[PDB]
């Protein structure tokens, strides 16, 4: 058992890193590979040798630059160029990195260098950290380029994330899935399925990707991937990242589950599909704050939640079929 | 479950082939804390019967049907001892929610 | 100076502060919860209640509605004349005056001067950064506990429906596709014993909140800006705006509705310098609260001046009977 | 120049703003839910009431009939002649004039000057956004506290069944077959002592609200965009149309109904200036308090005239006995 | 002296702490997860909990307005005028009062001497450290778990949507390209019972915090290095402090909101000596641990006062009866 | 306890189609019963009208209607004189009112 250790720094880059170990084994082979979290950690267990591991690495960054290729100091409109990294500076970084990787890697040279890491990967860094009276000038905070890269990777790979733009401001939600008991191999790649490429909606009627929860709700709603979250126990980090006047900060750090909101989805679209997509894009789109009041049930299990819901869709456009109302009277037990 | 039956019932009171938009009956049976307030929305949704009845009759399609006296007895002997409000809240609230489903009515 | 009004209104059928668009069917009022005892556990209620905007809103027109008359009501903004709340709002620098004239939104101190409105309600710059807190503070309308614990939870509300009747010029009453507008909707009035609760803070008014004191001759001097002619009138003006506030000015749907108004019993306290606040009327028990606070704040040094309506309070503290609210206002105006 | 009425009226058989029910035979009256303080507790009683919204229509048709023999009666609108009142529904810019003429919707002052019901009664024109607030404010029919007191409730609604006997060519009821109409529906008649009050904000007629004062040299003066013949000519129709509403014009159903509507007791104050509300006449104590806002309100100095008819007033009110609403209208129009 | 009051207050319609919706359209209310018991099993309740920061900034806004009045209100930054309170920075070596007087920060005793609001709820100098910390704490203010318990479900949030109407110079109105300012937003009003606790060390009012006593005649007397008039004139304001706080003045949205605030019950307990905090008045039994915790200082020998408002307490401790906040403020200016 | 749904079947003919008797003023009065007295009041007028539809039953070819038994009005007064309280006293009153508007088989 290599065993890979994940190194200590912070619960949230030390997820994304030690979550796209994951991805660089399968890469590189690698079968029965397990994850179990030390609280932090997350500790990766599985039979792979270093020079398989390095060969599984070198394929992913292989296929994320020739992704990143495809736009064009070159900037690119994906993910771990220009979508999800709110700073323009790191537009350029972080590419110029990841070929420095790529080439230290394929020469069987191991990285001697570090590198500042981005608010992207971890919200809990930024510019300043106070050290006993004040801050530290520059950007306190240093990650090993390995360990860099292979949280990129993780992160393109696996977490999805959505950015909206409405004109000047930007918002840019990210979640990652953090497991808390134990998880193998397929169970990690079908959290990767959530991952969709290019999620720049922008648009006017599309207005409702502000209110976090309500953005994770319609991305979830059009996913099929695998309703794992019903047999085994999972959580989510998300966190916001806004542009308004070129002032990069951070407003939402709220910790929610997964388990619940999948569980819901299921359940309503067991009976019918085509009355379920429907009628909740309908319902986001026309009651907002419909829509709020429903995710705030499906949360908190709240009955008036679900009528005022549906009594805000009526009012203006939803359908609201009887097999989704069956569906509800259902899970209402 | 008897539900089906009266949730299309209270359906005719906010579907737009019926031009009344009867919604304060359905805040009210939503909206019910103990077991008073209740039945006095469910009668007054009820009360509006002869209304969808003749707006049914007089614009074409077939004319909405009440619901049946035999399970009318059936929310009375239920309702009645569900001394809990929390408990109440799953058919109070469950009655407004069935008020909302589809149901096609006229063709 | 400082004055604080707490007492009860007798209002019914009244469709205040509601939801739904005039176009939106079952036009719905604002509910809000509320906590009561009912000899058990805090229980927690939701019955109709008046937002505290609308009561600022309806402050704010009294006071122009009673300044304008002033002989500086010149120095008032144009939107101010329009009834509208919308003050230095957001994507602007200069606003424009009563008469026409253009104002510069830098100096505080010359934004309260040439401006009245924004000095007695505050204002926000948002382009330039500069703020001033509101001297008016209005709180919630809500029913009183022991009225919503006798009710012991009936409605309280009434959803009227009405429509009109536009019909084509031929006389045919037209569908969606002929050009009327015959659509049913309905309306939600309220009803019951609410208690009411503003605070005003005049003794402010022509005082930038940046620069409150000069210390011109090593002495507390206040930085009144303006003529102190000027800072009495607006003070005046404020407390004649009271006038309308308890005489049935203080919602919407005026025209079709038209609330009616009764104050039942009042309390107002004011001492031209620091006062506690007067405790609301939602609660049944706030005559001896009340009567607690202004013995307690009394006998610490404070020369409280009270008026009440309709209320014995403790009948040993100096507390003068009065009739009516313009009693109650002109008894504040004798004191500027 | 500003009135504010108040009073109680009797009404014996009336159906007055009903449901009219639609889709069904019974035709309902309007219930609304009002407070009752009670020696056991403020309680809730559901009685029947006339909302504002028809006494504003009825006193809409009363100027517009009082303000068609006028000779100004021309600057109206072919819909407030025949007694429509939708103004600027949506979707539409034009108005169309009692002279068969075009009126543009684009300005304000226009619409006030050539359309004096729009200047009097206000309008809504969303597809512009013009907006005018109405002039005159129309409280709710309410029956008076004490009367429910001393009637118990008594349910105050009785049901009178009527046929429609629809006689073909052969003198023959039908069976629902033929084509005949041969129903039976009902109507819902109510009686009581309700108490009224309307205000009338005869100030702003000609005047726009966008532009009240014009500031040449820094006075004061109103901005009237008609002749002052026309402004008075508008004032003595508003006036007027209390006339055809204090002596059986109210309601629907006067083709079989026509209640009897016989006033009890009024008062009434004008003034020039400014002026509070009266409280209304459904609480029980609201003659002293009617007292006590017009003594207090010409304590401050409101040049003000009451016009009192049942009531006494007391001695030291300065009030004019009034014997019937036709000396009342010309009183009010003596004082322009 | 060092005075410490926790109770359960009751307020309704507030949308105190809100995230403030910057950049979206929709103002959340401060949304928290509370662990409670539930009959044999430990769940979570999202109710709102309202930050001790505006509780001890509106605290400061009160000192600050009840130490206007007094006389000696000139030793006091020009800062505190406009309820700031960033207390300089790393850049900041001078320290100007409302008359405007330089004042150097070499040491506590004179930054303390020539301001009054820096020796209440302290400063920092991060150029040459002289950290002091703030005399006066307030806890969270959220709903006891007696109510969650009670409550259980129900949304007890109210999301109430208010426009801003600009219309043009005649009557056009506008949604995004007329120039205008037409926004459509929506506010999270809370209700609930909220149990508070909140700490004050006015003993050590006008004493350098590292010489908390001279002990120059073998006598180890506090080195109040202020005039005691001006002192007890500072214990004074900050004492009064407290009316505009448990009366509806916490929180934000004042002028649209004010809340509906009263006092529920309280225990205080006032010493010229340190003494231990009570209990936070979440939690539902906070009545039992105030009475062991006050019985086992006073076996401990602490010379301590418990005023009550309405709540018993139990009959054996010497506790006063409070009728009101007003009560205990002129309960509290004796000593 | 089982009156209910006998007296709501003769309660249903003051309402229903194919007897041309629409008396909803009836219903309503006796499901807005706020105090004993008036409930009973309704009640009597409910039953007044027991030869009006019994005696024209029989006229257009439908089984007479089931007037209530003695037992049922004993049962009435025997619930209406142990209620005082008007918090009970509106649900029984909604109870048997209720089922006036059914879908009763009144007419094969």
């Amino acid at each position: 058992f290599n065993e890979f250790k994940t190194p200590q720094i912070d619960p949230i880059f030390d997820l994304y890193v030690a979550y796209g170990y994951v991805v660089s084994l399968i890469r590189g082979g690698a079968k029965e590979a397990t994850l179990i979290p030390h609280g932090a950690s997350y500790l990766i267990q599985t039979d792979v040798s270093n020079e398989e591991f390095r060969h599984g690495l070198v394929d992913a960054l292989s296929s994320m630059l020739s992704l990143h290729i495809a736009l064009a100091k070159l900037v690119s409109d994906a993910d771990f160029s220009a979508g999800a990294n709110i700073n323009n500076v790191y537009w350029d970084s972080v590419p110029r990195n990841l070929e420095k990787l790529m080439k230290d890697l394929e020469k069987k040279r191991s990285v001697k260098g570090t590198a500042t890491i981005p608010i992207t990967l971890m919200p809990s860094a930024g510019k300043y950290m106070l050290k006993h009276f004040g801050v530290q000038g520059g950007n306190p905070i240093k990650v090993d380029l390995l360990n860099y890269a292979l949280a990129w990777v993780g992160f393109h790979y696996y977490t999805p994330y959505i950015k909206y733009a409405k004109g000047d401001t930007t918002w840019i939600h990210i979640y990652q899935i953090a497991p808390v008991e134990e998880v193998d191999m397929i169970s990690i790649l079908s959290l990767k399925d959530l991952k969709m490429h290019l999620p720049h909606y922008y648009e006017s009627n599309l207005d409702f990707l502000i209110n976090r929860r309500l953005a994770l709700l319609y991305h979830l709603l059009h996913s099929e991937a695998l309703e794992l979250f019903t047999e085994k126990e999972f959580v989510i980090h998300s966190y916001t990242l806004e542009r308004s006047g070129n002032n990069q900060a951070i407003r939402s750090f709220e910790e929610e589950e997964i388990g619940k909101l999948m569980d819901f989805l299921w359940k309503l679209k067991r009976r019918d599909f085509y009355h379920a997509i429907k009628f909740i894009d309908d319902l986001l789109k026309k009651a907002t704050e419909g829509a709020l009041a429903l995710i705030d049930a499906i949360m908190n299990e709240r009955l008036e939640g679900f009528y005022t819901a549906l009594k805000l869709g009526k009012k203006a456009g939803v359908v609201s079929s009887r097999e989704i109302v069956a569906a509800l009277e259902d899970i209402i037990c | 479950g008897w539900i089906r039956n009266i949730g299309r019932y209270l359906s005719y009171l906010v579907d737009d082939t019926f031009e009344e938009y009867a919604y304060d009956v359905v805040d009210g049976i939503a909206k019910a804390r103990t077991q008073e307030e209740l039945l006095e929305g469910v009668y007054k949704a009820l009360r509006l019967a002869p209304k969808l009845k003749k707006k049914a009759e007089s614009k074409g399609c077939p004319p909405p049907r009440i619901p049946s006296p035999e399970d009318i007895e059936a929310l009375e002997e239920k309702v009645e001892q569900l001394s809990n409000p929390k408990d109440l809240r799953k058919l109070a609230v469950s009655l407004a929610l069935w008020a909302f489903a589809s149901w096609n009515n006229c063709p | 100076m400082y004055v604080r009004i707490s007492g009860r209104i007798r209002l019914n059928a009244h469709s205040l502060n509601a939801q739904g668009g005039g176009g939106t069917n079952y036009i719905e009022i604002t509910k809000t919860k509320v906590t009561v005892r009912t000899e058990n556990g805090w229980t927690v209620v939701e019955v109709p209640a008046i937002t505290g905007n609308m009561l600022k809103h309806w402050h704010f027109v009294g006071f122009v509605d009673y300044f304008k008359t002033t002989p500086y009501g010149v120095n008032l903004t144009e939107r101010a004349l329009r009834y509208n709340g919308t003050r230095f709002g957001q994507g602007e620098t200069t606003a424009t005056k009563a008469n026409g004239a253009t104002v510069q939104l830098n100096d505080e101190a010359t934004i309260i001067k040439e401006l009245a409105d924004a000095d007695v309600h505050g204002f926000l710059a948002p382009k330039t950064g500069r703020r001033r807190v509101s001297l008016v503070k209005a709180s919630f309308i809500l029913p009183t506990e022991d009225f919503i614990k006798e009710v012991e939870g009936e409605r309280l509300i009434t959803a009227i429906k009405h429509n009109r009747v536009d019909v084509d010029e031929k006389g045919a009453i037209g569908s969606s596709k002929e050009g009327t507008a015959q659509m049913l909707f309905s309306r939600e009035y309220a009803t019951g014993l609410y208690g009411f609760s503003i605070v005003l803070d005049l003794g402010l008014v022509g005082i930038p909140q940046g620069l409150p004191v000069k210390f011109e001759e090593n002495q507390p001097r206040p930085n009144i800006v303006i003529d102190p002619n000027e800072r009495k009138a607006r003070i005046e003006s404020a407390l004649k705006a009271l006038i309308p506030m308890l005489s049935g000015y203080i919602g919407a749907n005026l025209a079709r509705s038209f609330p009616v108004f009764k104050v039942e019993e009042l309390v107002a306290i004011a001492s031209e310098g620091p006062i506690p606040a007067l405790v609301h009327g939602f609660y049944e028990d706030y005559i001896e609260a009340n009567r607690s606070i202004i013995k307690n704040a009394r006998a610490l040094g404070f020369n409280i001046e009270v008026f009440t309506y309709n209320v014995d309070l403790g009948e040993d503290i100096e507390a003068t009977k009065v009739s009516s609210v313009e009693e109650l206002v002109a008894n504040l105006v004798k004191m500027v």
